[PDB]
RNA sequence: CCUCCUAAAGAGUAACGGAGGAGCACGAAGGUUGGCUAAUCCUGGUCGGACAUCAGGAGGUUAGUGCAAUGGCAUAAGCCA
RNA sequence: AGGGCUACACACGUGCUACAAUGGCGCAUACAAAGAGAAGCGACCUCGCGAGAGCAAGCGGACCUCAUAAAGUGCGUCGUAGUCCGGAUUGGAGUCUGCAACUCGACUCCAUGAAGUCGGAAUCGCUAGUAAUCGUGGAUCAGAAUGCCACGGUGAAUACGU
């Protein structure tokens, strides 16, 4: 990389809410918290009608 | 909408046909004009004819129909547009 | 530099057992990662670009390079040689921290996700994806945001087929649906 | 400030904060903040993380956002596939609750267009 | 005044013969050193569409040349510093 | 019997509701008049977030019921934003009347949260308990008022003059 050119980039600290805690590079300067991750959002584990619905309100 | 104590209301004439018409194959079309009757599950694969005022409209009961009423799928008014 | 040791020490093993190859020379391998903004309406104001390549020196860590019209476009009223995009290119240490940044925490945050697609490679093994808000990033702040700007992000990869592409991919956990 | 995958307000009360997630109405926002032990006019800065983490768990319980969206899109495109009287109506913008069409019907037909 | 053809494979060669251009521009668009390689299309990709920017591929100058045409031009005479 | 009178590029009349802070929301708490009721009005109690439901008194009534008036006042909050303004539209879930709520009912709950930031030319009502504003009742009626008819509450401005 060239000198004086490029934002400052230092290591941090992410946070999750589910106890997931991660030290990366980054631009941000503070340390984060994060509401998801890719440990605890239900995509990434896996957390992602009429006929039904007529004979259970009309039970005869 | 009904009660739900009261029940789904159907007419009692097209009950028995479709009745009639599950105990011995698929038939022709059920003509009907019980618009109000409601669409039960055992209607399923019929065609059933409904009255829109002037003829007899087919519908092809699929199991997403259950639970509307016949007339819903017979419009009564004919429009296609102004200025045409 | 976690996602280059975790390829390096599990994903060769695995891609060597499923392809059968002969030299571990022929698993694919990562080899940069482009991110690109196109900045058209830039033609109207020029501070609307320079604000652009804030936000992406912000995410990729790196001052971008401005691109410039390769011809004149009389559709969109561009001239050859007018700047109406920025981009970078993201290797060895700065590309496999993108990468983690992007898995990790970015993809995570983005709107009702749902899952990328695995149609978006591009015949020769290299996956392209968009992002609609420069939100996801963290290092975009909400409070700052002038302008909702997206990006799209290249990983062009030394694979021979997309078969090969995404069977790296998902080696990392990429969330393929 | 970030639930249901947006930023809320942080300057207001929370349970006006909360009604900015879509499918959060402010019964339903009452009802989460005494599900989480949180005062209604607590403005969201002023707010611990930990308190916003249950904030958070008692909006999941709910089906908002995108989730909501896309089972309002379903029930919708469902009525027009049907080919029912109200998918009729979905389809050519007209008011789907037997409201007077002859006049009025603006909010589904949008502004005047003259012949 | 310039380019092509008429012009008969050296030069030159007429007609109120057949077609086009000039009456400038550039202190860099000149010098040199170092580097670089086009058009076009296909596939993937936020807004983005026939066509902008990004990635890969095919192609191989079908590009480019400050302005006509011809002859040149990759060791580039083309493009960047 | 079923459909239509409820259509819908559009134009006009009469209204309702707004665009907010002389206001919105929350809690608390004052002060009316008029009227209706037997296939009717329906208390209390119990259940339901609610519309309601179950059970069941009283009343052909200055007796019982419909049936806390609301604006107001006190406290708190919102802080001028398309907002804690507005409440159209639509999705989902219900209630009741009624043989029957698809075309085409009213109402409830959750969600949604449009136009609209005071309206061009022009034009209407009103001289006092009036205008303005706030609620209440009745006829019609199984059900279905922002209309009509009626009732009180608060309560102005201005009129030189022809
Ligand atoms: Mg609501
Ligand atoms: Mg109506
Ligand atoms: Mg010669
Ligand atoms: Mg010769
Ligand atoms: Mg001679
Ligand atoms: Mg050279
Ligand atoms: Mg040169
Ligand atoms: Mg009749
Ligand atoms: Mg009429
Ligand atoms: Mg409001
Ligand atoms: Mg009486
Ligand atoms: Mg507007
Ligand atoms: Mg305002
Ligand atoms: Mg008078
Ligand atoms: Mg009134
Ligand atoms: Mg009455
Ligand atoms: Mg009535
Ligand atoms: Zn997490």
């Amino acid at each position: 990389m060239k000198k004086d050119i490029h934002p400052k980039y230092e290591e941090i600290t992410a946070s999750c809410s589910c106890g997931n805690v991660m030290k990366i590079r980054s631009t941000v300067g503070h340390d984060l918290n994060l509401d998801v991750c890719s440990k605890c959002h239900p995509f990434f584990t896996g957390k992602q009608g009429r006929v039904d619905r007529f004979n259970k309100r009309f039970n005869i | 909408p009904r009660s739900l104590k009261k029940g789904p209301f159907i007419d009692l004439h097209l009950l028995k046909k479709v009745e009639k018409a599950v105990e011995s194959g698929d038939k022709k079309p059920l003509r009907t004009w019980s618009r109000r009757s409601t669409i039960f599950p055992n209607m399923i694969g019929l065609t059933i004819a409904v009255h829109n005022g002037r003829q007899h409209v087919p519908v092809f009961v699929t199991d997403e129909m259950v639970g509307h009423k016949l007339g819903e799928f017979a419009p009564t008014r004919t429009y296609r547009g102004h200025a045409a | 530099a976690k996602l280059h040791d975790y390829y390096k020490d599990e994903v060769v093993k695995k891609l060597m057992t499923e392809f059968n190859y002969n030299s571990v020379m022929q698993v694919p391998r990562v080899e940069k990662i482009t991110l690109n903004m196109g900045v058209g309406e830039a033609i109207a104001d020029k501070k609307l670009l320079d604000n652009a390549a804030a936000d992406l020196a912000a995410i990729s860590g790196q001052k971008p390079l401005i691109t410039k019209a390769r011809k004149s476009v009389a559709g969109f009223k561009i001239r050859q040689g007018y700047p109406i995009g920025c981009k970078v290119t993201l290797r060895g240490e700065r590309m496999w921290e993108f990468f983690e940044r992007l898995i990790t925490i970015a993809v995570p945050r983005i709107r009702d996700f749902r899952g990328l697609s695995a149609k978006s490679f591009d015949g020769r093994g290299n996956y392209s994806m968009g992002v609609r808000e420069q939100i996801i990033f963290p290092e975009i702040d909400y409070d700052k945001v002038d302008r909702v700007r997206g990006l799209d992000i290249t990983i062009t990869t030394t694979a021979k087929s997309d078969e090969e592409g995404r069977a790296l991919l998902a080696a990392f956990d990429f969330p393929f649906r | 400030a970030r639930i249901a995958g947006i930023n809320i307000p942080d300057h207001k009360h929370a349970v006006i904060a909360l009604t900015s997630i879509y499918g959060v109405g402010k019964t339903r926002s009452k009802a989460i903040l005494a599900a989480a032990g949180i005062a209604e006019d607590v403005k969201i800065s002023e707010l611990s993380e930990g308190q916003i983490d249950t904030l958070r768990d008692e909006v999941a319980k709910f089906v908002v956002e995108g989730d909501l969206r896309r089972e309002i899109s379903m029930s919708i495109k469902r009525l027009m596939d049907l080919g029912c009287y109200r998918g009729l109506r979905h389809r050519r913008g007209l008011p789907v609750r037997g409201q007077r069409t002859k006049t009025n019907a603006r909010t589904r037909k949008g502004p005047r267009k003259p012949i």
